C-alpha cells in the first residue's frame, strides 16, 4: 500500500504521521564499552562525624545527598560473605572459588571536594550504625517512589522493622509527597549503592544484615515488569514458557516477545548485573519495560485475570493499543486453559487410569494453539455465548476496582 | 465535541469502522514448534450474504 | 519443545524468564555435615543476679535477650528425665536404659564478650526462679508470633497462667506493633532454648513443670504447615494416607507431596528433631512449609472446604499457582466424597446386612471417578456445580485473600 488516491479527482495523497524514536538499551551492550561501573563519593571525612551529620540533618532540614552516601559506604564496607562458587557476569569476574567480598566490590571512584559544615560534628551519636543507621536511609528508597497513601503503610514497615534490639521513632517531620527524600532516587550514586545492597545480600541470603533488603528489594527488576508478567503467565496456566508463547497471536505482541528475549543479556542467570540495570544505570531505557511492551502486558495480565489471578487486576490499562484485538486473543487463550483442566492421575496401587478412547463442533480437548485457532475459526473468528458467559462467570463478584486497571477494564467488558 | 458538523452520518460512519475492527480481530499464530496453523481452507462467507465479512 | 520460531522470518527465539534460588533444607542433611546443635550462652556469672536483671528489665523497654538467655539456662537445670526407654533422632544418641537426661542434653557453648550493667542490679525478687519467670519469659515468644489484635487476647494466657500455683500480675510497657519481646525470637540461641524445652516435656508429659509449654508450644512443627493440612485431608475425608495420596491429580500437588515424603526424615517419629527444624537452625527454608507447596495447599483446603471444614475458611489463597485446574481437581474429589458415605453396619444381633447409565460411580476409587469424569467431557457436571454452590452460600464474614472467599467467589454466583 504504498500508494494511495483521492478518487474524486484522480490525485495523489501521501499519509504520513510524526515519527517517535525513544530506543531501548541493552545491559550487555553497555559491557561492550565498559569493564566496570563507577561509584563517586570522595569523602574521605571520618566515619564518626559522617555518623552524626546524617542524624541532626534528617531530624530536620537539608539532608545532603552528598553525606548520606558517604556514611552509608563508610558504615557498610563489612568486608563479609565467603563466596560458595564463583561469581561472573557479562565477562566481569568479581568473586572466585572460596573469596571473601564484600558490597562495593562492584567498582568505585572519587570525585569533588565541596561539602557542607565542618569536620567533628556533634559527637552525640554512639554506634548504632550497621545496627540500624543503614536500614532506614535505604529503606527511604522504597517509599521515596511511591506517591499514593501507601507511603505511611510502608513508613511503618521502616519503623517497626528497624527495632532489631534497637527501638527508637520516627525522624523527619512533614508527610511524603515526593520533596523530601525524594530528592535522592535521581541521584546516579545513591541509587548504584541501593543496588549493590540488594544484589549483595540476594547472594548472601543467609546473612545477619540481608534485612538491608527491606526497602532496597524494589530496585531489583525495576521497571522489568513486562518480564514479570510473562513469568506470572507461566504460572498461572501452568504451560511450559514455550508453549505460552506459542498462543501469542498478535503481530506487535510477537514483536514484544522478540526484543524482551534477545540472547547475550543474562536474564535468566542467578546473580547477574541484569535485574539491576536501570539503577547501576547500565540502560537508560529499559526493553522490559511494560511501557516499551504495553501490547504484551496488557495482554497477559487480561488473561491471567480471568484465570482468576488476584494481582492482575490492579495492573494498569495502557495507551495506545489495539485493545478489541487483544482482548479477543486473550479470552481464546484464557477459554482454552480455563475449560481444558489438566487432570490426570499420579499415584497408584498398581491400579492405572488407562486413557483410551460431539466429532463436528465442539470445544478442542487439550491446549494446543493449532488446535483452538481452528475451531475458532470454525465459529468464523467470533467468540461463542459459552466463552463469553465463561468470561462473565469470571470478572462478576470481583469488587473494588480502581479506573485505568485492567480490573476495570475486564468486568465493564464481561459483566453485562 | 465540535459544533457545525454532520453527527449523524459521521457517527453512522465511526459505527461501521468501529464494528468492523472490533469484529474482525487479528488473531494469527505468531510463533510455532515446527507446526503451523494455516488459516484458509474453503473459507467462504458465513451464513448466505447478510453474514460478518 | 527445544525450538520455537517466529513464523514470519523463520529466525529462532529462545523463551526464558527470571531464576528462582531457594532450595529446601532437609533436617537428615544437617546431621551430615555437623553432630551438633550449638547453643550459645555467651556469659556465665551469677544466677541470682540475672534474676534481678530480668525483672528491673521487664518493668522498663530495655533488657538485653543475652541476659534472659543466661537467666533461662540457669533457672532450667531439670536434670530431672527418668528416661521410659530410649532416645535417638537422626543418628544422634541423646540417652538410653534408665538414665537421668537434662534438658540441655543437646550440645552448649560459651559465647563473645559484652555485657550490659553492673554486677549486683537489685537484691529484690527471690525464689521466683523455678516457678514462674521461665514459663513467662518462654510465654512471651508465642505472643510475638502475632500482627493483629491477637496479641492482647493472647497475653491473657500469660497472666491467667503466671498465677497458677504462683500469682503474679502486669509487668509490659507498649503493647505491641513488633517493638518489645517480639524480637526474641530473631535470636538464634533464643529460639533453640525454647524448642530443647517443648522437645525435653514431650518426651516428659508427666513432669512437674509441664506448664513450661504454654508458650513453646509454638514451635512444634513451625513452618510445616502443609504437613498439617495432610493431615486435616485425612481426618475431613475418613480416608488413608495411601488413598489420598492417589487422590493427586496435578503434576505440581504431586512434585510437592514427593518432596513433602523423603524417605529419611524421622517425621513419623514421637521424638525427634524434625518438627523443631526451623528453631534449632536446621534449616532455614523449610520443605514442608505452604510457600514451598502452594500447590498442595490450595488443593488440600479448597476441598477440605467443600466438605464442611471449619479451618479452611481462613486459610491464605498463594499466588502464582494453577487455580482453574487445581480448582476442578478439588471439586472431583469433594464431590466423591460427599456423595459416597461410608455407611456399614457396625454392631449386631447375630443379625448383619451384606452389601453386594452416566451416574456418578459406587465407592471413592480414583480410576473410577476418572473414567465417570471423561464421560462428561472433562467439564463439572451441574449436579456437581450445585453440591459446591449449597456447600458455600451462607458462608459468613471471611477475610481478602483465604481460599474460603475464593470458593464463594467461585462456587455461588
Amino acid at each position: 500500500s504504498v500508494t494511495v488516491k483521492r478518487i474524486i479527482d484522480n490525485t495523489v495523497i501521501v499519509p504520513k504521521l510524526p515519527a517517535n524514536e525513544d530506543p531501548v538499551e541493552y545491559p550487555a551492550d553497555y559491557f561492550r564499552k565498559s569493564k566496570e561501573i563507577p561509584l563517586y563519593i570522595n569523602t574521605t571525612k571520618s566515619l564518626s562525624d559522617l555518623r552524626g551529620y546524617v542524624y541532626q540533618g534528617l531530624k530536620s532540614g537539608n539532608v545532603s545527598i552528598i553525606h548520606v552516601n558517604s556514611y552509608l559506604y563508610g558504615a557498610l564496607k563489612d568486608i563479609r560473605g565467603k563466596l560458595d562458587k564463583d561469581w561472573s557476569s557479562f565477562g566481569i569476574n568479581i568473586g572466585k572459588a572460596g573469596d571473601t567480598i564484600g558490597i562495593f566490590d562492584l567498582v568505585s571512584l572519587k570525585a569533588l571536594d565541596g561539602v557542607l559544615p565542618d569536620g567533628v560534628s556533634d559527637a552525640s551519636r554512639t554506634s548504632a550504625d550497621d545496627k540500624w543507621l543503614p536500614l532506614y536511609l535505604l529503606g527511604l528508597y522504597r517509599v521515596g517512589r511511591t506517591q499514593m497513601p501507601e507511603y505511611r503503610k510502608k513508613l511503618m514497615d521502616g519503623l517497626t522493622n528497624q527495632c532489631k534490639m534497637i527501638n527508637e521513632q520516627f525522624e523527619p517531620l512533614v508527610p511524603e509527597g515526593r520533596d523530601i527524600f525524594d530528592v535522592w532516587g535521581n541521584d546516579s550514586n545513591y541509587t548504584k549503592i541501593v543496588a549493590a545492597v540488594d544484589m549483595f545480600f540476594h547472594m548472601f541470603k543467609k546473612h545477619e544484615c540481608a534485612s538491608f533488603r527491606y526497602g532496597t528489594i524494589v530496585s531489583r527488576f525495576k521497571d522489568c515488569a513486562a518480564l514479570a508478567t510473562f513469568g506470572h503467565l507461566c504460572k498461572i496456566t501452568g504451560m511450559s514458557t514455550e508453549d505460552v508463547t506459542t498462543w501469542i497471536l498478535n503481530r506487535e505482541v510477537a514483536d514484544e516477545m522478540v526484543q524482551m528475549m534477545l540472547p547475550g543479556q543474562e536474564i535468566d542467570k542467578a546473580d547477574s548485573y541484569m535485574p539491576y540495570l536501570i539503577d547501576f544505570g547500565l540502560s537508560s531505557k529499559s526493553p522490559y519495560s511494560s511501557v516499551k511492551n504495553p501490547a504484551f502486558h496488557f495482554w497477559g495480565q487480561l488473561t491471567a485475570l480471568l484465570l482468576r489471578s488476584t494481582r492482575a487486576r490492579n495492573a494498569r490499562q495502557p495507551d495506545d493499543i489495539e485493545y478489541t484485538s487483544l482482548t479477543t486473543a486473550g479470552l481464546l487463550y484464557a477459554y482454552a486453559v480455563g475449560s481444558s483442566a489438566d487432570l490426570a492421575q499420579q499415584f497408584c496401587v498398581g491400579d492405572n487410569k488407562y486413557t483410551p478412547d460431539l466429532t463436528t463442533n465442539a470445544p478442542p480437548q487439550g491446549r494446543d494453539v493449532v488446535e483452538w485457532l481452528g475451531w475458532f475459526e470454525d465459529q468464523n473468528r467470533k467468540p461463542t455465548p459459552d466463552m463469553m458467559q465463561y468470561a462473565k462467570r469470571a470478572v462478576m463478584s470481583l469488587q473494588g476496582l480502581r479506573e485505568k486497571t485492567i480490573g476495570k477494564y475486564a468486568k465493564s467488558e464481561f459483566d453485562k | 465535541q465540535p459544533d457545525d458538523i454532520e453527527y449523524t452520518s459521521l457517527t453512522t460512519a465511526g459505527l461501521l469502522y468501529a464494528y468492523a475492527v472490533g469484529s474482525s480481530a487479528d488473531l494469527a499464530q505468531q510463533f510455532c514448534v515446527g507446526d503451523n496453523k494455516y488459516t484458509p481452507d474453503d473459507s467462504t462467507g458465513g451464513l448466505t450474504t447478510n453474514a460478518p465479512p
